[PDB]
């Protein structure tokens, strides 16, 4: 409510208090001005953050070890085009039925916040989350680190969304660098570390 | 934003978006299954 | 009663009264109560024929594969020669169904109006629900309970799906349903919609 | 065959037409280097021409003396793909559009200023009616049977 803003001296939009984690008053196009949309965009930002972080660590760490020798994992940009134990199109069907189910229940939870906290096969199992986007329970917060004081939950979720935002620019950078340069990300960083003033986005 | 969403719903705007989507659909059906005279 | 989609608002005309109510009418086919009444009977009769047919399609193929009988595949049995011409069979099938189905029809239009024998006018079905004639159609006197009706409808919905599978699977693999299953068990990760 | 025609798969003028057509494109093809973008493109047209002619032959289309397919719409069961079948599909879609269209005018007809939802689409309402079209034969038949479809 008196927090640092993405634009010091500017005035934050009325729909952004500071009660949301990662609230820095940035929405110059009013994409979240309607409260119904702002709640949907929070959930969309949360899942974009969590997929980007898994994706970032899934392309930066494995490529970081193959550039050496600890791993031999192929280029992240081409790992999809190679063949596996079954064909790629069977893996995609198994992915949809498995991810669609998990996505379906998350969807139901967004539109009806308490309806899917109970295990449909063994109704003894239950999730523990109170807020949409933080399902809790044993399967997603087995340590109990998700249930804390609202002061710590504000920071912990701000750490969550900040790491997810950075990961989003990073993953999108890894996709763009691989097309403008011609190698992997670990190569780009060393090249820029070999000569910082010249080995950049300029080649001409 | 709600004013903008109202404008985006006005007859001409909703028509181009509807017919654009329609044209794309019919074009791609014709790229995938061209020269269909029967059925 | 049940939810086909946990957390989704059931249509308001699906009130938990019909066996098999799981709130599933997303396209609103049954909002008009008279559609609902007719579709209940239509689901019962399609599900009952699917159960007879799917059993008649799958189970004989299973018992040939075992070797206790040897009968044609279901999509070949029409070719076989029978004591009567197939056009003769069809005419008697038409005449017998025409009588029996108009009678089922009258009871939908006018419940109870056709429960008595028209020839031996001393015999009669007892009063009951449409689509559940009972009496001589229930000679073992099973209680037509809610649970029984719900199992009837679940089995009918599954057989209807299975019949859909037999049809599409045959026009894609040329073989028969128990064949598709045995072939799939062989090495499943390679024969699964690769055709 | 029907109407003195012959199957396009047996028709000499049909085959001549494919041949004259490919020869036309090959006269243009020979202008360009074989790797070039125009060569690939003209070749793409050529293969599509070949796919088309074999496809019409395999679908059972009858041809006239002109070497062109002629459609049989009379009802004959060997030619339902030429009218009955795409026609059922047209009526199904056309009725869907009209039934949805009527659903929207009825939904807004008792509103305060009804012409306001006619020049500014209530898109939320429309997304809720758009799938009423899937069952228009049953819904329209039902409104008929109980006096709801036509006014007196
Ligand atoms: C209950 C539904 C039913 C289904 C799904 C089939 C399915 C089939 N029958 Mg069968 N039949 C059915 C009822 C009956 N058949 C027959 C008597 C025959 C004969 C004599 C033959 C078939 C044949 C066939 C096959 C040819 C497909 C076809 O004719 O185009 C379907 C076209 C439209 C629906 C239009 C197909 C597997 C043929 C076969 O065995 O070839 C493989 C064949 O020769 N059936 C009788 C006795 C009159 C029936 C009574 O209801
Ligand atoms: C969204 C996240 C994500 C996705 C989609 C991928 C996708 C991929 N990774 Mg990967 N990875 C990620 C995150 C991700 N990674 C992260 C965060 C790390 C660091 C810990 C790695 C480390 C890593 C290595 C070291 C390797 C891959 C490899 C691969 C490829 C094949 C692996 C596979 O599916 O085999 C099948 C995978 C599984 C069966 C695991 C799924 C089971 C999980 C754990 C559910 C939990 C099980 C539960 C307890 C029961 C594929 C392109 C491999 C590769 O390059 O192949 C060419 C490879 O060698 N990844
Ligand atoms: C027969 C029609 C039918 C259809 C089309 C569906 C379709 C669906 N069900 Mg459902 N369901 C049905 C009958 C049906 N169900 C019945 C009869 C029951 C028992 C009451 C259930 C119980 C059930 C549960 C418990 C759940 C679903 C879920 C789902 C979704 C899974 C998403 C996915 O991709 O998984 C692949 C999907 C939309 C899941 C979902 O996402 O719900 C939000 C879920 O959690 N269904
Ligand atoms: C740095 C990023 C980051 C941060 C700070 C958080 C923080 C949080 N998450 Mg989150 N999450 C993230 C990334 C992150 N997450 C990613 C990438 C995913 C996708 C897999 C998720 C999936 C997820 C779910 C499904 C749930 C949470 C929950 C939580 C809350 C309690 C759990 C906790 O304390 O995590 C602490 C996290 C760390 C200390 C980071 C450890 C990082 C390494 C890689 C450990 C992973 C090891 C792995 C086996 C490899 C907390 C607000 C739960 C919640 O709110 O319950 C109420 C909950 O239900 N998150
Ligand atoms: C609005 C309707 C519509 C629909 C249903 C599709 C559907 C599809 N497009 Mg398409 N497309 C559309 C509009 C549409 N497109 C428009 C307006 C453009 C112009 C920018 C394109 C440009 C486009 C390209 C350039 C490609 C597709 C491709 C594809 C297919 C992905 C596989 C998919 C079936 C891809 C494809 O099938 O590969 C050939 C592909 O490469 N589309
Ligand atoms: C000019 C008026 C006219 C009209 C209205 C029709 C109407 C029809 N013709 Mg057709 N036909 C016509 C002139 C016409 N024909 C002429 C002049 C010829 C001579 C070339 C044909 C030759 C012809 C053939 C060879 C066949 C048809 C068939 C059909 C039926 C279409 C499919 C169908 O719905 O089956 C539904 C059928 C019915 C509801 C009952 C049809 C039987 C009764 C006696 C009529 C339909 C009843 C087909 C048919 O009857 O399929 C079964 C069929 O095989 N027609
Ligand atoms: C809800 C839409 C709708 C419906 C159900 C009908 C239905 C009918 N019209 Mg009508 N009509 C419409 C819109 C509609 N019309 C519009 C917009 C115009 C202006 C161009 C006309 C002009 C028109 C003429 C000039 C004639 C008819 C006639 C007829 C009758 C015979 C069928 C016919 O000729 O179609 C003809 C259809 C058209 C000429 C054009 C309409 C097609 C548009 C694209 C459909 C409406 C789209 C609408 C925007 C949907 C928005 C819904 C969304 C918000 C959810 C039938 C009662 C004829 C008749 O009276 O016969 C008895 C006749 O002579 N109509
Ligand atoms: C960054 C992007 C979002 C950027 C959007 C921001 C800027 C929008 C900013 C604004 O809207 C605001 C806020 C307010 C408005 O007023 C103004 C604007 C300016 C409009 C999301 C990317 C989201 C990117 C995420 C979702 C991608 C996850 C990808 C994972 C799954 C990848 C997995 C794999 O990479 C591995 C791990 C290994 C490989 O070998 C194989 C594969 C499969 C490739
Ligand atoms: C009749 C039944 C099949 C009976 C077949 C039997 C007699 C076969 C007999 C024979 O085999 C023998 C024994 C011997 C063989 O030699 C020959 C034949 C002659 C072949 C199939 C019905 C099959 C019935 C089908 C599968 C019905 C599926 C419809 C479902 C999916 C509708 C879903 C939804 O409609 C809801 C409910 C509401 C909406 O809101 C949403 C949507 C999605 C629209
Ligand atoms: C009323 C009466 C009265 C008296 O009193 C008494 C009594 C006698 C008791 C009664 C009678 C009754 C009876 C008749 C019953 C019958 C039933 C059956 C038929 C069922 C089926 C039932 C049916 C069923 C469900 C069906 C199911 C099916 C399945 C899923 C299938 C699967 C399949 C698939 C697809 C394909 C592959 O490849 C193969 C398989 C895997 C194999
Ligand atoms: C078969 C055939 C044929 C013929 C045909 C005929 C001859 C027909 C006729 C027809 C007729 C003679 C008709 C009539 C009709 C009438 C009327 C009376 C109608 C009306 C309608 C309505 C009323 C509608 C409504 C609606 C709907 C339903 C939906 C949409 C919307 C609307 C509203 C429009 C031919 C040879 C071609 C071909 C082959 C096949």
């Amino acid at each position: 409510p008196d927090r640092p803003l993405w634009f010091p001296g500017s005035t934050p939009p009325p729909w952004l208090d500071g009660s949301l984690p990662g609230d820095f008053g940035f929405d110059p196009l009013g994409l979240g001005s309607d409260p119904e949309s702002l709640r949907w965009n929070v959930q969309a930002e949360l899942v974009h953050s969590r997929w980007a972080m898994l994706g970032a660590a899934g392309i930066f760490i494995p490529e970081f070890l193959t550039k050496l020798g600890i791993l031999n994992t192929p280029s992240w940009y081409t790992a999809g085009e190679q063949e596996y134990f079954t064909d790629t199109t069977t893996l995609f069907i198994v992915e949809l039925v498995f991810i669609g189910w998990a996505e379906g229940r998350r969807w139901a939870d967004i539109l009806n916040p308490g309806c899917v906290n109970t295990d449909p096969i063994f109704p003894n199992n239950k999730l523990t989350g109170t807020d949409v986007g933080y399902p809790g329970g044993l399967w997603f917060d087995p340590l109990g680190w998700g249930s804390a004081s609202p002061q710590k939950l504000k920071e912990l979720r701000t750490k969550e969304i900040k790491n997810g935002r950075l990961a989003m620019l990073a993953v999108m950078g890894a996709w763009f660098q691989h097309i403008y340069t011609g190698t992997g990300p670990i190569d780009n960083l060393f090249a820029h570390l070999a000569d910082p003033g010249h080995a950049t986005i300029f080649a001409a | 934003m709600r004013d903008l969403k109202t404008y985006l719903s006005v007859a001409p705007v909703a028509s181009t978006l509807w017919f654009a989507a329609l044209a794309g659909l019919l074009i791609e059906i014709n790229r995938f299954f061209p020269d269909a005279l029967t059925f | 009663k049940g939810e086909w989609l946990p957390g989704l608002a059931s249509p308001g005309y699906l009130t938990g009264s019909l066996p098999g109510d799981n709130g599933f009418d997303p396209l609103g086919l049954a909002e008009d109560p008279e559609n609902l009444k007719w579709f209940v009977q239509a689901e019962l009769v399609n599900g009952r024929w699917a159960m007879l047919g799917v059993a008649g399609m799958l189970l004989p193929e299973v018992f040939t594969s075992i070797g206790i009988i040897n009968v044609p595949k279901w999509y070949d049995a029409g070719k076989e020669e029978y004591f009567a011409s197939s056009s003769t069979l069809f005419v008697i099938e038409f005449i017998l169904f025409h009588y029996v189905e108009i009678r089922r029809w009258q009871d939908i239009k006018n419940p109870g109006s056709v429960n008595q024998d028209p020839i031996f006018k001393q015999y009669s079905l007892p009063a009951g629900e449409v689509g559940y004639p009972g009496g001589i159609f229930n000679p073992l006197n099973f209680a037509p309970t809610l649970e029984a009706k719900e199992k009837e409808i679940a089995n009918g919905r599954l057989a209807m799906l299975a019949f859909l599978g037999f049809i599409i699977q045959h026009n894609v693999t040329g073989k028969g349903p128990f064949d598709n299953l045995l072939q799939h068990i062989s090495d499943p990760w390679h024969n699964t919609i690769v055709q | 065959d029907i109407a003195g025609l012959t199957p396009c798969k047996d028709s000499k003028q049909f085959a001549k037409r494919e041949k004259q057509s490919i020869k036309k494109l090959e006269s243009s093809l020979k202008l360009y280097a074989p790797d070039s973008a125009p060569a690939l493109a003209i070749n793409a047209t050529i293969e599509k021409t070949k796919r088309r002619f074999d496809n019409y032959g395999k679908q059972g289309l009858l041809c006239g003396a002109d070497g062109l397919p002629h459609l049989i719409v009379s009802g004959d069961q060997r030619h339902w793909g030429e009218f009955i079948t795409p026609g059922i599909l047209f009526l199904y879609i056309a009725g869907w559009i009209g039934w949805v269209g009527r659903s929207y005018l009825i939904a807004i007809r008792d509103d305060k200023k009804p012409t306001q939802k006619e020049i500014i689409i209530d898109v939320p309402l429309a997304t809720r009616l758009v799938f009423r079209g899937f069952s228009w034969p049953i819904a329209a038949y039902r409104e008929l049977l109980n006096g709801e479809l036509v006014a007196k």
